[PDB]
RNA sequence: UCACCUUGACCUAUUCUCAAACUUUAAAUAUGUAAGAAGUCCUUGUUACUUAAUUGAACGUGGACAUUUGAAUGAAGAGC
RNA sequence: ACAGAAAUCUCCAGUAGAACAAAAGGGUAAAAGCCCCCUUGAUUUUGAUUUUCAGUGUGAAUACAAACCAUGAAAGUGUG
RNA sequence: GGUUGCGGCCAUAUCUACCAGAAAGCACCGUUUCCCGUCCGAUCAACUGUAGUUAAGCUGGUAAGAGCCUGACCGAGUAGUGUAGUGGGUGACCAUACGCGAAACUCAGGUGCUGCAAUCU
């Protein structure tokens, strides 16, 4: 159409929620940290319920978003996990997607002290060029309705390159 | 018990005038106050410094002195059997000018103006201004306005 | 019906015989120039009315005898 | 979605420039309210706004019925300074800062006082008042939307003007050159940016790293062959033909204004009126159920 | 059923009835101020305040205008 | 993915339907709220003013002025 | 007349859907050594207008659009209210006399105006 309206990749992020914090999830942003090459950042609590074993305030998660060239070689370090095989679900109504695998971890090796198990949580925020109007300062503007990113057309991108298929087992 | 406070009783008048809320526009700080400029006392509640006690509020005054933000306006207020002057000290942003004062300050524009040609000929120019006379005769015509109506209607229950 | 239902009520009650259609705001002829027309058209309990007003589509989505 | 008329009817707008995400009126105000006791003296402000391929400046006080500007100064009549290129870097902050200072100083007549500093250092230097002279024009710092951030362009005209000879209130803790780690500032660092220096050590770093960059950006540099050290020496080349002529030259109008105006007229839509909307209405109705 | 006369709420358009401690609106009565000589206009004198700048500010000199001198009615004397 | 109705992550809609120590009312959306940085103006001195009012006192508050600081690029703002 | 910067009044300017924009400006857009900031040059900072584009922003038009704005002898002189009577009525309340006088509704019309600067086949 345009060769400013092409899909493109935002940003991918990568996100592991321990159920608690400590040892443990410290290892979980080392895991995090060389998928990624950059050093990531925790998230706390929201609240406390006295039955999920989270007080808020405790810093029980990370994750880490990497943008550009870097982020388009971590996909299909996960998709081969996934098999190139996204369902009807995945995919948000305003044109992201995402997935959730385990222990892709083999690949990367570092000294490895393997004592225990870090599942994580795939997602990938879709955009367009001329997404800078949403999060600039000044004339903080509002992508109009056409250019603005839909479920078909990351559906379409993914049954694009990336070369998968959709909705199967 | 009974309470008096400074702001008691003050919940519709200190409200901020449906979809006019927010930030004073910049007008209000780009007007101008000279002493002896007369001022209506309308408290903005979205400011809450300076901000006139609620007997002044709708007060019309006379600015007496001039700092940084705010003015100072003389208020006549009833105490007992006579007047008390008040001076209060308001920021420029619960005052506004009395536009009285501008209809007659032009007023006198114009009976300067009006005596001009007054002294050019024609003396005592009859400048006063006079109360709604009555009406002087009419002759009203009937072409085409013949007089028609009917009689008082009946009585109907129209439910 | 309603002459019995007086004496259950203090005050003085009428027995007006109104003009409109029903439990309606328009009169019984003004009613039927708006039937043979179509600006009536049912609802669950009462009548919705059409008007020159809103968006010609919704004009014709719903009301679609009337324009003929 | 489903902004329901209740709504729509309760909504109160932002003012226009909020809604344009133009102007900051938190900001605004006090720049510009005026001290009650200085009655209609105009409190005046210096506008440096960046945009993409310009930099605008100018001078403004402020009325009931609008803003007005004294004096203004763009960074696209730097060609005849012999500013070319490099219209939004650091340094043509400065050029156009320093301009808008002696444009505004001859404007006024208070140009031979007030030269300001002559001989540019990057000395944190404020124009200090001449005794028995008249005051220098007291002129704050619209900074607008832009972030105060150490080493802005916005800055730049910060220390274009106060050299200027303009009386700009500041520190200097946002030039290139201030330390977190030591709080004082770095002359010699604040030397180059001014004279573009920050722009020079970067032609000769890709002297030695790719050709291929060194081909992409400055394109045109490679055109007219400006040598990359020669950068300083064109400011130099800018900064005195501004105090000899900071006059505003006007341009040429170049089919003029009526002219232009039916030439912008021909491709404005026009709104309609009743008689054919009545018509489009009755034309719509034998379009939709016109019985197919 | 292992897409069904015997779905609850929810959403959309309707409908009847209301509010001292609800409200977009909004009276009547009551209420503040103004309707000038302590005024207006012109000239420009002072200052340590204020202005980039006698610029403004405030108070003035000198000059211009006399009772239709700046609505109505009254005033019984006014002020202390 | 575990992970569900509620863990974190991402986008869309969001005029405030939240929050602002404590009741209720008022006020607030590039903030008065949320996050971060710097600080002690919650300072000294004397008058003026507003409310309760006898125009006493007490408490609370508003605007200044002489300082001295904070702060910020700055305009400014701060006498809890 | 367009556009940009700074505005004034702050929806006739807002919101929803669809369609156009010549030039120019504006924008998206290219890069990360420096100043600077981040989990991440998306924001911010810095750089060249160089690789490209009006796709978005943005402006304008369309809509028996929603909303908003103005007017009406539109409701309606209505509801309410000031004043008066040794008026009515058992009372509740009501009628009259001299005045003041809405709102909701309903139709009609409209959909930013303007200031200072600068530039534009
Ligand atoms: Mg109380
Ligand atoms: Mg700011
Ligand atoms: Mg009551
Ligand atoms: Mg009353
Ligand atoms: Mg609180
Ligand atoms: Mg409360
Ligand atoms: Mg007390
Ligand atoms: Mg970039
Ligand atoms: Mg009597």
């Amino acid at each position: 159409q345009n060769p400013m309206r092409d899909l493109k990749i935002e940003k991918l992020v990568l996100n592991i929620s321990v159920g608690e914090s400590g040892d443990r999830l410290t290892r979980a942003s080392k895991v995090l940290e060389q998928l990624s090459g950059q050093t990531p950042v925790q998230s706390k609590a929201r609240y406390t319920v006295r039955t999920f074993g989270i007080r808020r305030n405790e810093k029980i998660a990370v994750h880490v978003t990497v943008r550009g060239p870097k982020a388009e070689e971590i996909l299909e370090r996960g998709l081969k996990v996934k098999e190139y095989q996204l369902r009807d679900r995945n995919f948000s109504a305003t044109g992201n997607f995402g997935f959730g695998i385990d222990e892709h971890i083999d690949l990367g090796i570092k000294y490895d002290p393997s004592i225990g198990i870090f599942g994580m949580d795939f997602y990938v925020v879709m955009n367009r060029p001329g997404a800078r109007v949403t999060r600039r300062k000044r004339c903080k503007g509002t992508v109009g309705n056409s250019h603005k990113t839909t479920k078909e057309d990351t559906v379409s991108w993914f049954k694009q390159k990336y070369d998968a298929d959709v909705l199967d087992k | 018990g009974k309470s008096h406070g400074y702001r008691s009783r003050t919940r519709y008048m200190f409200q901020r005038d449906f979809r006019k809320h927010g930030a004073v526009h910049l007008s209000t700080y780009l007007k101008v106050y000279k002493v002896g400029d007369i001022v209506d006392i309308k408290a903005n509640g979205s400011i809450q410094k300076g901000m006139p006690h609620k007997f002044y509020q709708g007060k019309t005054g006379v600015v007496y002195n001039v700092t940084k933000s705010s003015v100072g306006v003389i208020i006549n207020k009833m105490v007992g059997n006579r007047y008390l002057e008040k001076r209060l000290n308001l920021r420029v942003e619960h005052i506004k000018h009395s536009k009285c004062r501008q209809e007659f300050l032009e007023r006198v524009k114009a009976n300067a103006a009006k005596r001009a040609e007054a002294k050019a000929q024609g003396v005592a120019v009859q400048l006063k201004r006079q109360p709604a006379q009555p009406r002087e005769s009419r002759i009203v015509s009937t072409e085409g306005n013949v007089p028609q109506t009917l009689a008082p209607v009946p009585y109907e229950t129209f439910i | 019906g309603l002459r019995r239902a007086r004496y259950k009520f203090p005050g003085q009650q009428k027995i007006i015989l109104s003009k409109k259609w029903g439990f309606t705001n328009l009169d019984r002829p003004e009613y039927l120039k708006k039937r043979e027309a179509g600006e009536v058209k049912d609802d669950g309990a009462f009548v919705k009315f059409l008007s020159k007003k809103g968006s010609l589509e919704n004009n014709i989505r719903e009301f679609p005898e009337y324009f003929a | 979605d489903a902004k329901s008329s209740a709504y729509s009817s309760r909504f109160q707008t932002p003012f226009r420039r909020r809604r344009e995400g133009k102007t900051d009126y938190y900001q605004r105000k006090r720049l510009v309210t005026q001290h009650k006791a200085k009655y209609n003296t105009p409190k005046y402000r210096l506008v440096v706004r960046f945009t993409n391929k310009d930099i605008i400046c100018q001078i403004i006080s402020s009325t009931i019925t609008g803003d007005v500007v004294l004096a203004a100064a763009y960074s696209h009549e730097l060609p005849r300074y012999g500013i070319t290129h490099g219209l939004t870097n650091w340094a043509a902050a400065y050029a156009t800062g320093l301009l808008i200072a002696r444009r505004t100083l001859q404007k006024l007549g208070l140009d031979e006082t007030y030269k300001g500093v002559e001989e540019v250092e990057g000395e944190y230097e404020l124009t200090e008042a001449v005794e028995d002279g008249p005051r220098p024009f007291k002129v704050f710092l619209d900074i607008g939307l832009q972030r105060t951030t150490t080493g802005a362009r916005v800055f730049g005209a910060l220390k274009g003007a106060s050299d200027g000879g303009l009386y700009v209130p500041h520190s200097e803790n946002r030039f290139p050159g201030w330390d977190f780690e030591t709080e004082e500032i770095d002359p010699e660092l604040l030397r180059s940016y001014i004279f573009g220096g920050h722009v020079s050590q970067y032609m000769e770093e890709l002297a030695d790293d790719d050709e291929e960059r060194f081909s992409e950006l400055f394109k045109g540099y490679l055109a007219d062959d400006i040598d990359a050290d020669s950068l300083e020496d064109i400011y130099t080349s800018a900064h005195e033909a501004i105090r000899a002529d900071p006059a505003f030259k006007p341009t040429e109008k170049k089919f003029t204004k009526e002219q232009y105006a039916a030439e912008s007229k021909k491709y404005r839509q026009t709104k309609l009126s009743k008689e054919e909307r009545a018509a489009r209405v009755a034309a719509k109705i034998a379009a939709l159920a016109g019985q197919q």
